[PDB]
């Protein structure tokens, strides 16, 4: 994935300097000095774009090409087994009522219902990440 | 000979869908289910909008008070913002981009149906303030500092307002990760990046948008949600609060402007070459568009600030019209799509070309107010009103609309009707320009936007008439639109081949309409941008290898 | 030249001149380009349709780099010249002589405003006055707030209006007691938001208009969200003759209110361009 | 002091002219006439938080305060001097009564309270609902000149108990009796918002109920 | 564990039983709620036929 | 069931989530016609779904 | 009386239930929101909102009606 690491590499680049001059051109010509808020938002967002980028470029350079970033390939080259995919699940629905429940409890500040609302999201996180694991009943 | 059925199956048995709805991984039924639950949404908002017009058509106060026509406002704003425009952005994404990049289904399915479930219910949660006694929120969408103190506004509406956008925000959060690591991931064999469609590029840059946004603005709203609840003074004015939550919140309102703008230049970078019968112009310079565009729209967030006094000039202004620029060579490379084409005048073709005309509009006007010396004056007034409706109602209304009369085909297997797509778009374009373009000459007079009530020495009441008009034709629009999607559904003309327009790309017209389930029977050999226009019609091939540089 | 502006008030002030300029001057720019755009896209789409007697699919050709290049370098220039006016005029506007001949110190509460006269020093020697008012300002230890002697409060049922020279120097002070409110006045094709800590929020709370070329009455509004009342928070400047303005201060030096001084030197009391909004909350209360 | 009224005439001007007219008498459709009300009415409406009001609906909710206890004292000597009414308990030192306001009769404030204040509240004060939007609140965050202030000067919807109706010393023992249940602990356990059968049953069906269908489910088969 | 670590029914707090007073939260068990419950929403229907009262 | 329980309940629920105590009566009185009927619609049809699952 | 095309399992349990009992139900319930229009009430938000549900459900309920006379409901 050369072309990836290299859309980040490029958009770390951009924000490397976009947040390098902000903070230059405030520290001095502004009120205050450094913003303070905007600068740190380009540096993180320079951050954000350099973990991605830096660790698709690890990715990269330890794969051998894919047939996806090898033009002129064939359709025959990529036979064989996918990976696994979810059929179906109704714990997506349960995990987002419950973040509703939790967030109507902060909303409102009643620590009762926030303290539901987490249990709730625990469960159906321990449901949708077990889903596929539970093995037979033993009896 | 073969045995057929007179007239495909209009709907399925009891308990066909239900379950399905409970319990679906399938990324076309959830992009099926936001779309609908967009158009609701939008609905809704719509409903707002008219019974702000309405009260605005006459000088006095009719029959709403000043909190109701600043809740209808803020949530109005609110509604038609994020909860119908940013999971319409997905919802396309999980129609058809899985198609596109030639792959069975998304990265991670279930997180998907997440998503979309966290949608529904964050956007329900912000709506819900509705039902309290004190109204919903009614500090404008953008919810400035001191206004939105637990002294100022004390209601709980803008709670429910703050945790539901909270909610929401996760949702299309995950979002993000699940297209990009699916863009990242999955493609065919022969989709190199630079082989995908422009709008699975745009699809997987507004998804590095989302991260980059959303994040901040749910920062930004568990501190303001601390300071209501808990009196944390993150936001106090003693402090740089008030410039600190404005900068906060324009660093993630634009990212997510033109999170909602991108997807849909893809859209129409999709239909144009279709109905022109070429290829797109500027492949690569549409993507390299496309990246300066993201790249830049993270560093002009305070051009939004120039009022307060609190900013640098300069930088942002020139920034700004540095981000205009790229726009720009996306017309122009529009443009030369179009240029020397044989143009059949289809439903989203026509919906695209109202795309183009309105956001030439509200981008000569976006640039208008680029220029922190006019800005002082047109700022918070009908000036910048119509300048952001003509841009949102260009992308997220008229190629929305493009978007659906093309796919509709082949996520339906039923082709929508064409009068009632003509009366329809007419009707919109009419409308809309009707109800948006004098509130130019509202604002430069000096009406300033959010207001419930004027006088009539102020000279606003023709104007306002005008737009009353134009925004009851615009609500008038939506029934043949509703009308042809609810009888075309089942009652529309079947599509029994690939590509009901003809001369499609993007692998998605190599395929059933409406595609099987895991999404393929057959991939084509991948050699170019287009490989479904060369998969059936071969002899062009070479012409396309021989004709397509012009110089 | 007067339908260009799209609705844009000929200004009072010199600043509001040259921004009228520039934005004329920048409608015409816009325009321009929108034509040529729209004619591109009017001129495919009436042309270039598909027609009975074609056969054979188009040239497939999707590249044009020449082209490419000119319509990249293009914008850029457009732009640099945009930012080279902006630049120009927004320097010209944000200027601030150190020594106006009058300051007014704005204070906006919520949903009414308060014009104070801080310090009113004309430049040929004929009138001089010291408003400032430490006193009650150390006794309101929100002491980011100016207090001054000859103060105009504006009510539910009564407008306030702020009565400047003309040809003089004014300086305005913006300060706000709780939430961000909106300073404009139309005529002055110029606004600014009224913060609450200007100084902790790093703000220019102060703007300067070199003079009024007319004398007449001028409404302002509030043009930042505040509230329910947004809306109902309007003022007027009463732009008079330095003669009229120094009679004016001195009936208001003798215990007078607003109106009274107002009726004193030949002037409507109440606001003119702007009656007091109904305090009712509609028509079907 | 009279640079009190001034200050107080200063802080009214910038922050209550709106919704009350500049002389406390009442802007039309925004808010009522200020004349008559008291210094214990203006000290209850700020010290809550509640005034100064943002908009109008069915009821003014608590608020963080807008003022501190001298710009309260000063805006209550205000609105006292160009009105004339009740005013504020104070000590000895001059300061608003907060511990010489609790009585040591807590029985017969219970019985007040449970005739007089309970009614809108809970047993304990954890507040109920009234008609069309409108509640009473909790009193847990409430100190005692709060609770006399209110109990005083009806604040909105309150019925007000005049100092012959509540004698002071009775209003003593509610202001103790009221305390008191706030600052109370729970002997049973957890007290289940001290609403009564709705949260427990609530806790049976959600604690209860699911621990024992867990338990069935774990110890029996499926299908 | 539920009886220790959860109140229920805390009569210290609701005082003793006079017909003059009442609290605002006057509920029964919720085994019994649904038919307060439909006291509550049914809409004040009442017949007087001749010199009687069906309340 | 349920919304009797709950409808018995709308004071507490008034004051907690706050809504009007008359606007959560006409909720209740206009409920406990219209939710049943959507209730028995939707298991109906969920039911056979699950039949079509099978 | 149903076929399992329609519900898989209709040998299974009662899965039938007579197209003019549910009509009958709509009906009814509508003509009870009607009903409770005539109160001891002042507001009047309420009657708007009782009328809407009530033409919702006859809505729903005439165009059920009207779908299987003409058979586009078999
Ligand atoms: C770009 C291309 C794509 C773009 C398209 C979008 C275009 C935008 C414009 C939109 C304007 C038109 C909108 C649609 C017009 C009509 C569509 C049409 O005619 O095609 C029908 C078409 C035919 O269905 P089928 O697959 O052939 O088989 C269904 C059988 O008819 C029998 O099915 P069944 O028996 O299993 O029942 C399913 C159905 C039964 O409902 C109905 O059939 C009619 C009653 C619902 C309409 C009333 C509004 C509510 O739903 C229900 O059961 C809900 C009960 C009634 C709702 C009450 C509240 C629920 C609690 O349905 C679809 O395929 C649509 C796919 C899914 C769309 C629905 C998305 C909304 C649901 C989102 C999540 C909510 C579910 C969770 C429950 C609530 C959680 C809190
Ligand atoms: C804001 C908070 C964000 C919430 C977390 C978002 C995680 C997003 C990760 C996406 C990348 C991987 C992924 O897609 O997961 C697969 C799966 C997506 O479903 P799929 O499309 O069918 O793909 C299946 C994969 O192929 C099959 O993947 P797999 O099963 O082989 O491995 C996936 C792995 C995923 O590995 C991870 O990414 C671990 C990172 C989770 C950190 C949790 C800290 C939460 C921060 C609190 C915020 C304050 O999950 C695990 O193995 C163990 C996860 C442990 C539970 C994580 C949530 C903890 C509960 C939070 C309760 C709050 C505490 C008190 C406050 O998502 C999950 O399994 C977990 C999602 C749970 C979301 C929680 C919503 C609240
Ligand atoms: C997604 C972008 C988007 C869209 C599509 C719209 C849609 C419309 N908007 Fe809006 N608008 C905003 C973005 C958008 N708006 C934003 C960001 C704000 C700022 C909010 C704030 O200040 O905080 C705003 C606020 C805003 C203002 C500023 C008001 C003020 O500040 O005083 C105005 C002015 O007229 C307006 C009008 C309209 C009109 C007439 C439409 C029309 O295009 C809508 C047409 C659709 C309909 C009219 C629906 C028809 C309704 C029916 C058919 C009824 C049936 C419905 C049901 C049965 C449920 N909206
Ligand atoms: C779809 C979302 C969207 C998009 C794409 C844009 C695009 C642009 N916008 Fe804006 N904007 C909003 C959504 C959007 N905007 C919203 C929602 C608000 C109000 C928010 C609120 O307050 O609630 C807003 C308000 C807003 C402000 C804040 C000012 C104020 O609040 O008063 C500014 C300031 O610069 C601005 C300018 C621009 C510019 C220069 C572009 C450019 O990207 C446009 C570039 C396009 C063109 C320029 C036309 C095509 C170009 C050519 C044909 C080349 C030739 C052109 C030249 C040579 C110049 N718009
Ligand atoms: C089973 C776990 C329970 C613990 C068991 C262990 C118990 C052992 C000893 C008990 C210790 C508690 C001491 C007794 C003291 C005590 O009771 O602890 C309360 C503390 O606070 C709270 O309640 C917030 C607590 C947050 C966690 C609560 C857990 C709730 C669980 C049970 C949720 C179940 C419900 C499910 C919801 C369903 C979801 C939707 C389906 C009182 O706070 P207080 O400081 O007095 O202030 C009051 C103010 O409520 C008031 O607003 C005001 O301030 C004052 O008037 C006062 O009343
Ligand atoms: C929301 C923002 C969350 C921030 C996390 C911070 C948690 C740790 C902060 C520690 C608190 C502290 O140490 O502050 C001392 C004060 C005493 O102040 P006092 O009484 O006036 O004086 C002393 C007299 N005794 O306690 C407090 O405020 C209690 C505040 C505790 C906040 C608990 C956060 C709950 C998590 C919310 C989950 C939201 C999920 C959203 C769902 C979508
Ligand atoms: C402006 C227009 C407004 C429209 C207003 C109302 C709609 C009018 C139609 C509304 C229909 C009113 C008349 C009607 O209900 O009769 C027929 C049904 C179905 O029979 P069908 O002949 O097979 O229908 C297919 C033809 N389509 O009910 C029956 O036959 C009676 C069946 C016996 C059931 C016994 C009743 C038990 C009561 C249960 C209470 C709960
Ligand atoms: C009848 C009606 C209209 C109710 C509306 C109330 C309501 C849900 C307001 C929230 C706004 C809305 C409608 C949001 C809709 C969006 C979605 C999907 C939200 C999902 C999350 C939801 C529904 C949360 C509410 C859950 C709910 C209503 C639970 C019942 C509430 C009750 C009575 C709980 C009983 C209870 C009470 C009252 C305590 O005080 C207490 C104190 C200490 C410990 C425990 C408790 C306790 O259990
Ligand atoms: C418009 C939103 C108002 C603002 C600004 C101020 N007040 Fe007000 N007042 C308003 C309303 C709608 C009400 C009735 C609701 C209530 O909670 O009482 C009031 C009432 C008062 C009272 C109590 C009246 C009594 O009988 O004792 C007081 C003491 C009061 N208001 C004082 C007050 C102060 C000090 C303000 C500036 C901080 C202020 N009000 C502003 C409306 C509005
Ligand atoms: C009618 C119902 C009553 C009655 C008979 C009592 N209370 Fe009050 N109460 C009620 C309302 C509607 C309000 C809010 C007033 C407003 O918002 O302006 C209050 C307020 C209080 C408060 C202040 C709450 C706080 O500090 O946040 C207190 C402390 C209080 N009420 C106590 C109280 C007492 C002691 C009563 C018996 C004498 C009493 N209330 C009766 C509603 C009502
Ligand atoms: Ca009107
Ligand atoms: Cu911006
Ligand atoms: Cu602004
Ligand atoms: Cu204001
Ligand atoms: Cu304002």
């Amino acid at each position: 994935m050369h072309i990836e690491a290299r859309l980040f590499e490029i958009l770390t680049a951009f924000f490397a300097l976009a947040a390098v001059v902000y903070a230059v051109l405030t520290a001095m010509f502004a009120t205050g000095g450094v913003e303070w808020a905007g600068t740190t938002a380009l540096v993180l967002t320079t951050g954000l774009t350099l973990i991605t980028g830096t660790f698709f470029r690890f990715v990269a350079r330890r794969l051998d090409t894919r047939p996806e970033d090898y033009e002129d390939a064939e359709i025959s080259d990529g036979a064989g087994e996918l990976g696994f995919f979810a059929p179906h699940s109704w714990w997506p629905i349960l995990i987002s009522l419950s973040f509703s429940t939790a967030a109507v409890g902060a909303a409102l500040w009643l620590p009762w219902l926030i303290a539901a609302g987490v249990a709730f999201v625990i469960t159906s996180v321990c449901g949708l990440v077990f889903e596929y694991y539970w093995g037979p009943e033993k009896h | 000979l073969e045995a057929r059925r007179p007239f495909p199956e209009r709907m399925g048995p009891k308990g066909n869908l239900i379950y399905k709805l409970i319990t679906t991984t399938d990324h076309k039924l959830i992009g099926i289910m936001y779309c609908v639950v967009c158009f609701a949404f939008f609905l809704v908002g719509g409903l707002m909008a008219l019974f702000m017009r309405t009260e605005l058509a006459m000088p006095g106060l009719q029959f709403l008070s000043n909190e109701q026509f600043n809740q209808l406002f803020t949530m109005h704003g609110t509604v038609m913002l994020l909860f119908y425009a940013t999971p319409i952005v997905f919802g396309f994404a999980n129609l058809v981009l899985p198609l596109q990049i030639g792959a069975p289904d998304v990265a991670f399915p279930r997180l998907n149906a997440l998503s979309f479930w966290l949608f529904l219910f964050g956007a329900l949660i912000a709506i819900a303030g509705f039902i309290t006694p004190g109204g919903a929120a009614d500090f404008g969408w953008t919810a400035y500092s001191p206004l939105t103190d637990a002294i100022h506004s004390p209601g709980a509406g803008g709670d429910l307002w703050i945790m539901g956008l909270a909610v929401g925000g996760l949702g299309t959060i995950l979002g993000g990760v699940n297209m990009i690591t699916t863009v990242v991931c999955m493609r065919a064999p022969g989709m190199t990046m630079f082989r995908m469609p422009i709008f699975t590029w745009n699809i997987l840059v507004t998804s590095i948008l989302v991260l980059i946004a959303f994040p901040i603005l749910t920062a930004a709203l568990f501190g303001l949600a601390a300071d209501r609840h808990l009196g944390a003074h993150i936001y106090d004015p003693a402090n740089g609060g008030v410039l600190l939550w404005q900068h906060l919140f324009w660093f993630f309102g634009h990212p997510e402007v033109y999170i909602i703008a991108l997807p849909f230049f893809g859209i129409v970078s999709e239909i144009f070459p279709v109905f022109s019968r070429k290829p797109i112009f500027g492949y690569t310079t549409l993507i390299y568009a496309t990246l300066a565009i993201a790249a830049l729209s993270v560093a002009v967030w305070a051009h939004h600030m120039y009022a307060t006094g609190a900013v640098l000039l300069p930088f942002f202004s020139f920034m700004t019209f540095l981000i205009a620029v790229p726009t720009g060579i996306k017309f122009f490379n529009w443009i030369g799509t179009m240029w020397k084409g044989q143009l059949t005048f289809e439903t989203p073709m026509l919906f695209s070309v109202g795309f183009l005309i309105t956001f030439l509009l509200g981008g000569l006007s976006g640039v208008l107010l680029a220029s922190p010396p006019l800005d002082f004056h047109v700022t918070d007034s009908y000036f910048v009103i119509a300048h952001f409706h003509y841009v949102l109602f260009g992308t997220i209304v008229f190629a929305t609309y493009a978007g659906i009369y093309f796919w509709f085909p082949k996520m339906t297997g039923r082709l929508l009707d064409e009068r009632l797509g003509k009366l329809h778009f007419w009707l919109t374009f009419i409308g809309f320009h009707t109800t948006f373009l004098v509130q130019h000459w509202l604002g430069d007079e000096g009406m300033p936007r959010r207001y419930a009530d004027y006088l009539p020495t102020d000279g606003f009441t023709t104007l306002n008439v005008i737009s009353t008009v134009g925004a009851f034709i615009l609500g008038v629009s939506m029934l043949p639109f509703v009308w042809n999607v609810f009888k075309s559904w089942r009652y529309g003309e079947p599509v029994t081949v690939d590509d009901p327009w003809g001369y499609g790309n993007s692998l998605e017209w190599a395929t059933s309409c409406p595609p099987p389930r895991h999404n393929f029977t057959e991939l084509p050999r991948i050699r170019s941008e287009r490989p479904a226009f060369e998969l059936h019609y071969p002899h062009m091939v070479e012409r396309m290898r021989a004709e397509a540089h012009v110089g | 030249s007067d339908a260009l502006a799209l609705g844009w008030p000929t200004g009072i002030t010199p600043e509001a001149k040259l921004n009228r300029e520039l934005w004329i001057g920048s409608v015409i720019a816009s325009f321009a380009v929108g034509a040529i755009v729209w004619g591109l896209i009017f001129w495919t789409s009436a042309f270039h349709r598909k027609k009975a007697t074609d056969t054979e699919l188009p040239r497939q050709f999707g590249y044009n780099m020449p082209l490419e290049l000119t319509l990249t370098v293009i914008p850029f220039l457009i732009i640099s010249v945009l930012f080279y006016f902006t630049v120009v005029v927004q320097e010209r506007m944000m200027h601030k002589d150190p020594n106006p001949e009058v300051v007014i110190d704005v204070t906006a509460f919520q949903w009414n405003w308060k014009f104070g006269y801080q310090k009113i020093a004309f430049a040929d020697g004929s009138f001089d006055y010291d408003g400032a008012d430490p006193e009650r300002k150390e006794a309101m230890t929100r002491t980011y707030l100016n207090f001054d002697k000859i103060e105009t409060l504006g009510t539910s049922s009564e407008i306030p209006v702020l009565v400047l020279p003309a040809g003089k120097r004014i300086e305005f002070v913006l300060n706000s007691a709780d939430v961000i409110h909106g300073f404009w006045v139309p005529e002055f094709l110029f606004k600014r938001d009224v913060l609450p800590e200007p100084k902790a929020n790093n703000s220019d709370n102060v703007f300067q208009v070199s003079e009024i070329q007319q004398t007449g009455a001028f409404v302002g509004r509030c043009t930042e969200m505040c509230g329910t009342f947004h809306a109902m928070m309007n003022f007027e400047v009463r732009v008079v003759e330095p003669n009229d303005f120094k009679a004016y201060i001195d009936q208001r030096n003798a215990g007078k209110t607003n109106a009274e001084a107002l009726a004193a030197i030949n002037q409507p009391p109440l606001a003119i361009t702007t009656e007091p909004f109904e305090s009712r909350r509609g028509e079907l209360v | 002091q009279s640079a009190l009224l001034r200050t107080g005439k200063q802080l009214f001007e910038t922050s209550c002219v709106s919704c009350h007219g500049a002389n406390l008498q009442g802007v039309p459709d925004r808010g009522p006439s200020l004349i008559g009300t008291g210094e214990a009415a203006v000290y209850f409406q700020v010290s809550t938080g509640r005034m100064p009001a943002m908009r109008g609906e069915a009821q003014a909710p608590s608020k963080p305060p807008h003022f501190d206890e001298s710009q309260i004292d000063a805006l209550g000597a205000y609105v006292q001097a160009n009105g004339g009414g009740p005013t504020v308990p104070r000590d000895d030192h001059g300061a608003v009564a907060q511990e010489s306001l609790i009585g040591g009769d807590v029985a017969r404030g219970g019985d007040l309270f449970r005739l007089n204040c309970a009614s809108c509240h809970n047993f304990t004060g954890k507040g109920g609902a009234l008609s069309s939007g409108k509640y009473a609140p909790d009193l847990g965050d409430a100190n005692p000149a709060q609770i006399y202030t209110a109990m005083l000067t009806g604040p909105q919807n309150m019925p007000k108990f005049s100092d012959r109706q509540l004698t002071p010393d009775e209003k003593r023992d509610i202001v103790a009796y009221v305390r008191e249940s706030a600052e109370t602990p729970s002997y049973g356990g957890y007290g289940l918002g001290g609403f009564g059968p709705a949260p427990e049953g609530m806790a049976m069906w959600i604690i209860g109920m699911v621990a024992a269908i867990g338990v069935a489910m774990w110890i029996g088969s499926r299908a | 564990l539920m009886g220790g670590l959860l109140t229920i029914n805390p009569i210290w707090n609701l005082g003793p039983y006079k017909p003059s007073q009442v609290s605002a939260g006057s509920q029964p068990d919720f085994y019994m709620m649904w038919t307060e419950g439909l006291a509550r929403l049914w809409p004040a229907w009442e017949f007087y036929p001749f010199g009687h009262t069906i309340p | 069931y349920l919304l009797l329980t709950f409808a018995c309940m709308n004071d507490i629920i008034a004051l907690k989530f706050h809504i009007s105590l008359n606007a959560t009566t006409w909720i209740g009185r206009i409920g406990m016609v219209v939710l049943p009927a959507i209730v028995y619609f939707v298991a109906y049809r969920w039911a056979i779904s699950l039949q079509r699952s099978d | 009386g149903v076929d399992v095309e329609d519900v898989p399992s209709a040998e299974w349990g009662w899965s039938h239930m007579p197209i003019g009992v549910m009509h009958i139900g709509g009906l009814l319930s509508a003509a009870f929101l009607l009903v409770m229009m005539r109160g001891n009430h002042v507001g009047h938000v309420e009657d708007w909102f009782l009328i809407g549900f009530a033409a919702v459900i006859v809505a729903l309920v005439g165009r059920n009606w009207w779908l299987r006379r003409r058979g586009w409901i078999r």
